[PDB]
């Protein structure tokens, strides 16, 4: 009887250990209730073993630079500290994850391939990756938009990395 | 269980009328949560309306409805009521009953529904329509 709310898109939830095989996918999914019955039954980001990364991407694009939706693209990097993990990780995360099945980068919501939450020992990092580098528009309002949404002060700066920058500097600031 | 949010009483008013929405749950007891009416305006964007915690018995109404507006439970029944009166064009919608998911809840109904809008409700029914002409 209950009619569940469709997303504009399918969404996978992956999984990431260090040493294909040591990439996991978690659950797919395209309805408002059955992200929140994935999101009430899995670990939070905050409780995650140090080098283990979860990421949510679009259906069809594999959460890696060489995926062809990747290739040219790049990410928005936000850096946490040792002592942000307790405050800021988990609450960020899920405004990540919201912002992206929520579609909200108006004509630029097809520019995001999705998002990766890295959990490290020195300092936790959260990304969204867009598809193209060299679209200074799409780019950045996709950060204005992000940068809004994670409720940060103008003073503090989050820069655009190239993934082919990275697999060796930012493109924008914002 | 098999979680269920079924709203009615809608219909059409003239201007300065009065109706009573029903919304009849089923699957969790209303005294476990929070239950939110909220309301969609033709080609325009999730309104929260007013909130009720049955367990104490607390509301909270959004500025555009406080004074005609009245939020209440049966609690024996498991259903959410809605008094609306001195209706006008600003108040035809449809109208939801939803559940704020968990992680949200912290967060206050208003900010749920500006930011995140059908997304912020782990539960919302399929709605009961109000026009006022």
């Amino acid at each position: 009887h209950y009619i569940k709310h469709p997303l504009q898109n399918r969404w996978a939830l992956w999984f990431f250990k260090n040493d294909q095989a040591n990439l996991r996918l978690i659950s797919k999914f395209d309805t408002v209730e059955d992200f929140w019955a994935l999101y009430n039954h899995i670990q939070l980001s905050s409780n995650l073993m140090p080098g283990c990364d979860y990421s949510l991407f679009k259906d069809g694009i594999e959460p890696m630079w060489e995926d062809e939706k990747n290739k040219r693209g790049g990410r928005w990097l936000i850096t946490l500290n040792k002592q942000q993990r307790r405050s800021d990780l988990d609450r960020f995360w899920l405004e990540t994850l919201l912002c992206l099945i929520g579609e909200s980068f108006d004509d630029y919501s097809d520019d995001v391939c999705g998002a990766v939450v890295n959990v490290r020992a020195k300092g936790d990092k959260i990304a969204i990756w867009t598809t193209e580098c060299e679209n200074r528009e799409a780019v950045t309002h996709i950060g204005r938009v992000y940068k809004e949404r994670l409720g940060l002060p103008p003073k503090i700066v989050i820069g655009y990395q190239s993934h082919a920058d990275t697999a060796t500097k930012n493109r924008f600031v914002v | 269980s098999e979680v269920q949010l079924v709203e009615s009483g809608g219909g059409l008013v003239q201007p300065g009328g009065s109706l009573r929405l029903s919304s009849a749950i089923s699957g969790f007891s209303i005294s476990s949560t929070s239950i939110d009416w909220v309301r969609q305006a033709p080609g325009k964007g999730l309104e929260w309306v007013a909130r009720i915690s049955p367990s104490s018995g607390s509301t909270s109404y959004a500025d555009s409805v406080k004074g005609r507006f009245t939020i209440s439970a049966d609690t024996s029944k498991n259903t959410v009521y809605l008094q609306m009166n001195s209706l006008r064009a600003e108040d035809t919608a449809v109208y939801y009953t939803g559940r704020v998911a968990k992680a949200l809840n912290s967060r206050s109904p208003s900010f749920v529904v500006n930011t995140y809008s059908s997304i912020g409700f782990d539960y919302r029914g399929q709605g009961t329509l109000v026009t006022v002409s």
